[PDB]
RNA sequence: GAGAGUGGAAUUUCGUGUGGAGGGGUGAAAUCUACGGAUCUACGAAGGAACGCCAAAAGCGAAGGCAGCUCUCUGGGUCUCUACCGACGCUGGUGUGCGAAAGCAUGGGGAGCGAACGGGAUUAGAUACCCUGGUAGUCCAUGCCGUAAACGAUGAGUGUUCGCCCUUGGUCUAUUCUGAUCUGGGGCUCAGCUAACGCGUUAAACACUCCGCCUGGGGAGUACGGUCGCAAGACCAAAA
């Protein structure tokens, strides 16, 4: 059991559909966006910031950083 | 002091309990309005 | 111009012998045939599929014989399905005698009813 | 105890005929020192097949329903219903957390 | 069970008749009806001959199905 | 206990029961 | 399929409620097995007993075979409709 | 257990191979 | 979102009427009574389960079901027959044990002392 | 009976022990029974029991019995 | 578990319409039953017994056993608790109680079934198996009896021992679908055990406590004696 575990499972309370990083098959070593996002939540948790505040910005910094890969892709396109 | 804990919880909810019932008891039946109250609740006729 | 009063062919499948029993819509029997008052079969076996064929067969023939055009088959059994179905369709083809007229059957119906655990059967035979 | 008295009329008594009823029933619960808390008409309803009595045969009825605190005798007081003739069926049962709609 | 017959078709009631008697476990109610007592010492038997070949049933419809499977997965 | 070894014990039951039933009304 | 719930069985089952009750019984009038449904074993003790009450009470069939499927708020009485045929289009 | 503990405060190591994510697919 | 109830009057004399011992049912006043008895019989105010309360509930049970049980009812005679032993068990540890209690249970209970 | 082990279905397990025009010669006894056992004016049955003799004629002996060696060798795989 | 009520299907019998030749039964027959009108068909009446589906490797009970539904009274069990109490426990000779079915006593009841028995057949014979009638009995009330392949052919209890799949009834956690922990009931199995078959956390495993019982077969669960029983018989139970 890790203690990020909660956290992970609570984003699997969610938008499922994220990454295609499992059937990658490139590496075990890289962790997903539910990992690194029950990691966020856990040092910011030890950092003695409140837990639904976060979640919200854990959240909110998912949803940006995927947002701006959005963009970035929109602009491989507008390339190719 | 747990069980006189206990023993005080037990005793509210028998006291809510008392309560609700008085409450609902405006809507009982006296003797003397018997078979008025048959007869409203033959015209206001539930559904099946 | 929809009529209601259909004649009833009451079919009864036993293990021994067939009733088959021809009433109107009320239960007044009109004619009657068993296994045993078929004219042809004489002795020995009367629990064969082909004597309840014979027996549908015989009364659908005299049900065209009197000219009824629509009737209701009421069916009751502890057989197999099939054996009602042949019956049924044996009932048919002695009105009609090879599929040409047209249907006097407007509904069939299954009657059979169960004990719910009435009576004690009889003790099992030691043959 | 709480129980539900539940009442199928004849369909052919009238109004007079189930208020006497129900109000002879609810005379009888206030003798023994007991509350009636609700009365309720739940109208004609279809049988499931016919009820057959004296009468003749009945494909309908009415139902009432009178819910009631009493004494735990009451259920063997109340064997008189099984020889009235405005009534189809009767039975008491102890009161249920059920929503009946 | 009744059935309405539509536009003479006697075969397809009888068809239809047929499914309303299988799939309502009256069909199989009337199969199961017997012609002679039973004991309870007897049904106690009976009871238990019908779990084993159940038992046998069930074990050789997964072993079909696990092939079937199996094989129609590509692997 | 076998069966065979139990049919022993019925004849001689039977036997007994007869015996008894012969003598023992008189 | 319908999909009824325990929860839902537990809620509603009672020998008033022949609307809810009439799922389980077949076109036979006979009780279905727990394992058509999926509920659990309390709540087939439950629908069993409180359809043999209202079977007892009049609201439902002990049987349906030699009567009409059974609806609820429909007439079980036989009538002369029940079978009627029609011969103009013969 | 110290090195398994170590590399489990990682990524994800504990993920299933395709073989084992196909008999559950093949078994549901 | 109000309910009907909550517009009309309460009535009082019928709640009275609702509570009165005639409309409970036989388990509900034993379970009072039981009640009644192990209060008066306790050795602390949580006391519950000590030896001399269990024989006086077991005494009450005991005295109702001898009055209560039909002749033919064989299976529930079984369970009085097995509280009249564990009243003996109970009896017997308080004759060894807790002599003042034995003698407070005897006196007010009304039971005979066989020590043999 | 057999010897219980792997998997077995039985050949003669289906449809296969109903040899035809059986129905035919039934219907065509009937047909000697009800018109005073003539072959007059009722040839259609006999028409058609003899189509039934030569249907019989172009069909031929088949039975798939090679199932039971399909199941054994999905067995070993 | 006991008491008090109540429901429908089916069987049998009876009645009333319609109808007219058989029905019933067998390997094949016959007795039987039917023109005084049967079987069959509709409606009705009476009565007794058993409760279809649910429904079963489910549940409950010490065992024997317990099945429609409602209510009354009532025995036991399970779960949770930062509640009580404080070794009050296990087993149990002699004893006491409960105890299928058949049987007995008294009074009711009697549809179906059915020892005995009558008849029809089979057979070399047939005191049987098959058919047709059918008494006691089977049911209720109150007593007696005290036995069963009363079987898991496995006494009761306690502690310990790798797991997997189901399931009854709870509780907790859940992260939307499941895990955990009790509780009984099943299937499979690592060990270990077993003459072998097999058993296997509900042991026939690793140990223990207490009781009952065995000591080659037959004679024999017989004789004698005592106690119990209205009887039928039961329990303890030899020797040559
Ligand atoms: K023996
Ligand atoms: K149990
Ligand atoms: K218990
Ligand atoms: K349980
Ligand atoms: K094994
Ligand atoms: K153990
Ligand atoms: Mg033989
Ligand atoms: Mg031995
Ligand atoms: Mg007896
Ligand atoms: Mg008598
Ligand atoms: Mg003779
Ligand atoms: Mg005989
Ligand atoms: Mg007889
Ligand atoms: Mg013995
Ligand atoms: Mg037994
Ligand atoms: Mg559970
Ligand atoms: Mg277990
Ligand atoms: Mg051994
Ligand atoms: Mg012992
Ligand atoms: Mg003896
Ligand atoms: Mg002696």
């Amino acid at each position: 059991v890790l203690p990020e575990d909660p956290y992970v499972r609570r984003f699997a309370r969610k938008h499922p559909e994220a990454k295609l990083v499992e059937p990658n098959k490139v590496s075990a070593f890289i962790p997903d966006p539910a990992r690194v996002y029950g990691c966020r939540v856990l040092e910011l948790t030890k950092n003695g910031i409140s837990e639904d505040d976060a979640m919200s910005v854990a959240n909110m910094e998912y949803l940006a950083e995927r947002k701006e890969k959005k963009k970035a892709y929109k602009r491989l396109k507008e390339l190719a | 002091e747990f069980w006189r804990m206990t023993g005080l919880k037990r005793e509210e909810k028998k006291k809510a309990r008392k309560k609700l019932l008085h409450e609902q008891s405006s809507l009982w039946i006296e003797p003397k309005e018997l078979e008025k109250k048959i007869t409203e609740a033959l015209v206001d006729s539930t559904t099946l | 111009n929809l009529e209601t009063n259909a004649d009833i062919i009451h079919i009864k499948l036993l293990r021994n012998n067939t009733f088959v029993t021809v009433t109107d819509s009320k239960g007044n029997v009109k004619c009657k045939a068993t296994s045993g008052s078929l004219p042809d079969l004489k002795g020995g076996r009367k629990m064969t599929s082909y004597t309840a064929d014979a027996t549908a067969e015989n009364i659908g023939r005299r049900v065209k014989a009197m000219g009824l055009k629509s009737v209701v088959v009421k069916v009751n059994g502890f057989t197999h399905f099939k054996k009602k179905r042949n019956a049924i369709v044996a009932f048919r083809s002695g009105y009609s005698n090879s599929r040409n007229d047209q249907n006097p059957i407007v509904y069939i119906e299954d009657t059979t009813r169960k004990a719910h655990n009435g009576c004690r059967l009889p003790r099992k035979r030691r043959v | 105890p709480l129980y539900d008295c539940m009442l199928l009329f004849k369909p052919i008594i009238r109004k007079e005929g189930l208020i006497d009823l129900v109000a002879r029933i609810g005379k009888h619960v206030y003798s023994k020192n007991g509350v009636l808390t609700e009365v309720k008409s739940f109208g004609k309803v279809e049988l499931g097949y016919g009820i057959k009595k004296l009468d003749g045969r009945h494909y309908q009825g009415q139902l009432m329903q009178i819910t009631m605190m009493a004494t735990p005798n009451i259920n063997k007081e109340l064997h008189y219903l099984n020889k009235d003739d405005k009534l189809l069926r009767w039975l008491l049962v102890k009161h249920r957390d059920i929503k009946i709609g | 069970i009744r059935v309405k017959v539509f536009s003479g078709d006697l075969d397809k009631a009888l068809t239809i008749l047929q499914r309303k008697m299988q799939s309502s476990g009256m069909e199989r109610l009337i199969k199961a009806q017997q012609t002679h007592h039973i004991k309870n010492s007897e049904k106690k038997v009976l009871a238990r001959k019908n779990l084993e070949r159940k038992i046998k049933s069930i074990d050789f419809a997964r072993k079909l199905q696990s092939i079937l499977i199996k094989k129609v997965r590509g692997l | 206990d076998s069966v065979k070894k139990k049919r022993k014990k019925k004849m001689n039951k039977h036997k007994y029961r007869k015996l008894r039933k012969k003598q023992g009304r008189k | 399929k319908a999909e009824i719930t325990t929860e839902e069985v537990l809620k509603k089952a009672d020998f008033r409620n022949v609307r809810f009750l009439a799922q389980f019984i077949t076109e036979a009038g006979i009780l279905v097995k727990r394992k058509q449904t999926g509920i659990s074993a309390k709540a087939q003790r439950k629908i069993a007993r409180e359809i043999k009450t209202a079977r007892a009470f009049g609201l439902m069939p002990f049987t349906t075979m030699g009567t009409k499927a059974f609806t609820f708020g429909k007439t079980m009485e036989n009538r002369d409709q029940d079978f009627e045929y029609e011969v103009i289009d013969d | 257990m110290h090195y398994m503990g170590l590399f489990s405060k990682a990524g994800n190591i504990f993920r299933q191979p395709r073989a084992m994510q196909a008999a559950n697919a093949m078994l549901q | 979102g109000t309910p009907k109830y909550l517009l009309e009057p309460p009535k009082d004399e019928l709640v009275q009427t609702y509570f009165h011992p005639d409309n409970m049912s036989s388990a509900e006043k034993m379970k009072i009574e039981l009640a009644k008895v192990r209060e008066e019989f306790k050795m602390s105010e949580s006391d519950c389960g000590s030896a001399r309360v269990q024989v006086a509930q077991l005494t009450t049970k005991i005295k109702h079901l001898s009055s209560v049980l039909h002749k033919k009812d064989k299976h529930s005679k079984k369970g009085l027959i097995a509280m009249v032993h564990r009243r003996k068990k109970l009896l017997k540890y308080m004759r060894r044990t807790d002599w003042d209690s034995y003698c407070l249970s005897l006196s007010k209970l009304g039971l005979r002392d066989n020590p043999d | 009976g057999r010897k219980a082990g792997n998997l077995y279905i039985n050949p003669k397990k289906l449809g296969n022990l109903a040899k035809p025009c059986m129905k035919e010669m039934v219907s065509f006894l009937n047909c000697m029974a009800l018109n005073n056992i003539k072959d007059d004016k009722c040839e259609k049955q006999k028409q058609l029991l003899s189509v039934c003799m030569q249907g019989q004629s172009d069909h031929k002996n088949k039975s798939w019995g090679n199932i039971n060696y399909h199941l054994q060798r999905l067995t070993r795989g």
